[PDB]
RNA sequence: AAACCACGGUAUUGCAUGGCUGAUAUAUAAUCCAUACAAAGGAUAUAACCAAGUAGCAUGGUCUUAUAUUGUGGGCUGGCGGUGUGCUACAAGUAACAAAAAGUACAACCGGAUUAAUUACUGAAAUCAUAAAUAUAAAGAGGGAAUCGCUAGUAAUCUUUAUUAUAAC
C-alpha cells in the first residue's frame, strides 16, 4: 500500500502510518482516517483497494501534499529575500533569525536551505 | 546667576548626609500621568470595544498622540529610592534601596522588621 | 399556567438576579468595560517620593547649614 | 503581532507627511504613480514602526537608521511590514 | 490606625445584612413557593481559587437558613447600608409577585409604600 | 529652582579616606524554627593577613560656564573563534501515551531543536517580546585527557509559592 508516492509499514496502524506523508501530522493525520470510516483499530494490512482509493481522493481535495508544499514554503522564503528585509537576509546568510544567537545558533547553521 | 542645588537628606537617623540623582525628573512624569488619566482611560475603552467600527476606533487611536503627551504614559514610569535616586535593587514594600534598608533595620529604625533564622 | 419553582430556567434566574446586584465583567471581554473597571491611580503614583520643602516656616534648613560649614572648614578656592 | 481585530498601526506625524507631499504633487498623486512615473521628491521619517499601506505606492522614503535616512521605495511584496524592516542599522 | 488622620481605611465602607429565612417567611406571610424561589436566587457563596475571596453580593447558608447580602458599592459606610436595604426589598417584591401568599400588616405596610422602588 | 545664594558633574585618584563587604570556621550558647501523645535535624552570633573589592551614598586633592541640563532615532541583542554556570534529553522499555478494554501505541514514533503560514494576550507603540495551535520533525545510541557535588529524610527525582503593564531554565 502506498499513497502519494508513500510506502506505509504494513504491521502499523493506519493512523500512525500516514504520519509518514509529508504534509500531514498526528492530529491531521486521525481525521482522514476517521473522516473515510477507519477507526484506531484497523492496520495497513487489514485495508483493501476500495478503502485506499477513499484516502487518497479525499487528502487530494483537503490538503496540500509533499512537491506542492515543499514549493510553497520555498517560495515564501524566497520573497523575504527578493524583499531584502531584515528576515530575508538572514535567510540569505544561513543564521538563525532570532535576536541573541551568537551563542546557540548551530541548528539553523545545519538546516540552511 | 541661577543655581539648582542637588537635593540631599540630613536625617538623625544615619551619621551621614544622603544624597540622590534624578528624582525631580521622575515626579514630573508622575504629575503628567494622573493630569490625563481621565481621557486615557475612556480612549483605551473605545479602542477595545468591538461594537464600534474599525474606521472610528482609527481614528481614535490618534487621539493618543494628539491630545497628551509621550511622557504621560505609565509605562515609562520607574520606582527609585526614596533616599538615594536607586532604581536597581530597590524593596518596593518600603521604598528604600538594599543598601539604605539593611543598615536601618540594624537599629531598630524599621517597624516590626528583625533579623530571621529558622 | 402554574410553574414550579423548581421548574424555572437558570437564564431567567439569572436575569433576575444581575438586574438587581448587577452584571460581573469577565476575564477577556471586547465591551470596553475592563478599562473603566480598573481602580484610578492618578495620587498614589504621585504622592510615592519623599519631598518635604526646603524652607520649613520657623526653622532652620539643616542642609543649608551643613554646607556652610563644609566651606568654612576647608581652603577657599581660586 | 498586533491583534487584527484591532486594525493596523500608522503614526500620526507620518500621515501628515504624506498627506502634504499629496497637496505638493497632485498632478502625480492622481494620475502618474498608476501609469508609473517615479516620485518627483522624497520623504524623510523617524517612524520605523509604522506599517507599509497599499495607498502608499510608489513613494519614495527615507527612513531613519540612527545616521542618514536610507532610502526606501514601496513595492506591492512591501505592503504590510514594517518601514523599519528596510532600513538596517548594523553594518558588518 | 496610625494613619487615620492621613488615609481612611478601606474597609471602614463595606457593610453586612443577614435575616433568617423562617422568620421573614412568617412577618411577610410568604408562601412555600416564593420562599423556594428567593434560596434559589441566592445560591451559595462563590469563592474564586485564586485569592478565595467571596464574590458573591447574595448567598444563602443552608446550616444557619441564613440569606446574606454585601454592600461595598461606595466610599459611605451609611450609603451601603441605604443600598443593601433597597435590594433586600426587591428580592421580596420579585418572589411575592410570581408566588403570592397571605395577608400581614408587614406586607399591606409596604404595599402601600411599593417596596419603596 | 531657590539670592548679605549651599551651582552642577555616572569627571579622575579605592595607592589619600569613611561606611559596607569577600576572605581561616572548628567549638560553644539564658538566642530562633519545631515540640506538648513518646522525635530528629538545622538556622543565627562569635574582632583577619590580603595597599583584596567599591562612577549606590559621603568625603581631602586635581580638572571642568558646558566634562552641565535637554529633544528625535540608533546602540547595550552586533553573519566569526574560545569557554564558565544552568535547563532539556538520549545507553537501561523501570521509557512514551493514558479517563485503563486489569489498558493503548511503538520497538529509541525516545527526543522536541529550527523554519513557514495563522490567531489570541499586554501595552501609546511588538519584525528584532511572550503564549497556544497546524505543518515541518534537527542534534543526541552515555560522551577523550581531565574534573565537581553529597554521606539519610541526605543524594536522586517530582509538584507548588514568592520578589513580580507584558516578560524566569
Ligand atoms: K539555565
Ligand atoms: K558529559
Ligand atoms: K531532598
Ligand atoms: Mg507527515
Ligand atoms: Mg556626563
Ligand atoms: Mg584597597
Ligand atoms: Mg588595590
Ligand atoms: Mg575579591
Ligand atoms: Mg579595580
Ligand atoms: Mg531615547
Ligand atoms: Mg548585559
Ligand atoms: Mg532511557
Ligand atoms: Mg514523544
Ligand atoms: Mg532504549
Ligand atoms: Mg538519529
Amino acid at each position: 500500500v502506498q499513497i502519494q508516492r508513500v510506502t506505509l509499514p504494513p504491521h502499523q496502524c493506519v493512523y500512525m502510518a500516514l504520519k509518514k506523508v509529508f504534509g500531514l501530522g498526528g492530529p491531521t493525520s486521525l481525521a482522514v482516517v476517521e473522516a473515510c470510516g477507519i477507526s484506531k483499530g484497523v492496520r495497513v494490512r487489514d485495508l483493501k483497494e476500495n478503502h485506499v482509493q477513499q484516502i487518497t481522493q479525499f487528502i487530494q481535495d483537503n490538503f496540500v501534499t509533499e512537491d506542492n508544499l515543499r514549493r510553497k514554503v520555498r517560495e515564501d522564503i524566497v520573497k523575504l529575500v527578493n524583499i531584502k528585509s531584515r528576515d530575508g537576509l538572514r535567510h540569505d546568510w544561513g543564521v538563525s533569525i532570532k535576536g541573541h544567537t551568537s551563542c546557540n545558533g548551530k541548528t539553523a547553521k545545519r538546516l540552511r536551505h | 546667576t541661577t543655581k539648582n542645588f542637588r537635593l540631599r537628606f540630613r536625617i538623625p537617623q544615619y551619621p551621614d548626609i544622603v544624597g540622590s540623582r534624578r528624582i525631580d525628573k521622575d515626579q514630573t512624569r508622575r504629575v503628567l500621568y494622573d493630569q490625563h488619566e481621565v481621557d486615557r482611560r475612556l480612549y483605551k475603552a473605545m479602542t477595545r470595544d468591538e461594537s464600534l467600527t474599525l474606521p472610528v476606533r482609527l481614528q481614535v487611536q490618534r487621539l493618543f498622540e494628539t491630545e497628551m503627551p509621550r511622557d504621560s504614559a505609565p509605562s515609562r514610569i520607574v520606582d527609585r529610592c526614596v533616599l538615594t535616586g536607586r532604581v536597581r535593587g530597590l524593596v518596593k514594600f518600603a521604598g528604600l534601596s538594599r543598601i539604605m534598608l539593611r543598615q536601618l533595620i540594624h537599629y531598630g529604625h524599621i517597624g516590626g522588621v528583625a533579623k530571621a533564622s529558622w | 399556567s402554574y410553574i414550579p419553582p423548581s421548574e424555572v430556567p437558570e437564564e431567567h434566574l439569572k436575569n433576575i438576579y444581575e438586574g438587581i446586584f448587577g452584571s460581573p465583567v469577565a476575564e477577556f471581554e471586547r465591551t470596553g468595560r475592563c478599562a473603566l473597571a480598573k481602580p484610578l491611580i492618578g495620587t498614589k503614583l504621585s504622592s510615592y517620593y519623599f519631598l518635604p520643602p526646603n524652607r520649613q516656616p520657623g526653622f532652620h534648613n539643616e542642609e543649608h547649614e551643613y554646607a556652610k560649614v563644609r566651606l568654612m572648614s576647608k581652603r577657599q578656592k581660586k | 503581532g498586533r491583534a487584527v481585530w484591532r486594525g493596523p498601526y500608522v503614526s500620526v506625524s507620518l500621515l501628515e507627511q504624506v498627506i502634504t507631499f499629496a497637496k505638493r504633487n497632485p498632478e502625480w498623486w492622481n494620475i502618474g504613480r498608476f501609469q508609473g512615473s517615479k516620485a518627483p521628491e522624497a520623504i524623510n521619517t523617524f517612524c520605523r514602526s509604522s506599517t507599509v499601506l497599499p495607498d502608499f505606492l510608489g513613494l519614495k522614503f527615507g527612513v531613519h537608521n540612527g545616521r542618514e535616512f536610507v532610502g526606501v521605495e514601496v513595492q506591492e511584496a512591501m505592503v504590510g511590514h514594517k518601514l523599519g524592516e528596510f532600513s538596517q542599522t548594523t553594518f558588518r | 490606625h496610625a494613619g487615620s488622620a492621613f488615609m481612611v481605611h478601606p474597609r471602614n465602607a463595606p457593610v453586612q445584612l443577614d435575616v433568617r429565612v423562617s422568620d421573614l417567611k412568617q412577618e411577610l406571610g410568604l408562601s412555600d413557593d416564593s420562599a423556594a424561589l428567593l434560596t434559589r436566587l441566592a445560591g451559595p457563596e462563590r469563592l474564586d481559587e485564586k485569592t478565595k475571596r467571596r464574590v458573591s453580593p447574595c448567598w444563602y447558608n443552608s446550616e444557619e437558613d441564613t440569606l446574606s447580602i454585601a454592600a461595598d458599592r461606595y466610599n459611605d459606610r451609611e450609603s451601603n447600608r441605604r443600598l443593601a436595604l433597597e435590594q433586600l426589598q426587591a428580592l421580596v417584591k420579585e418572589c411575592d409577585t410570581r408566588y403570592p401568599g397571605e395577608t400581614t400588616p408587614a406586607k399591606q405596610y409596604l404595599s402601600g409604600f411599593g417596596f419603596f422602588q
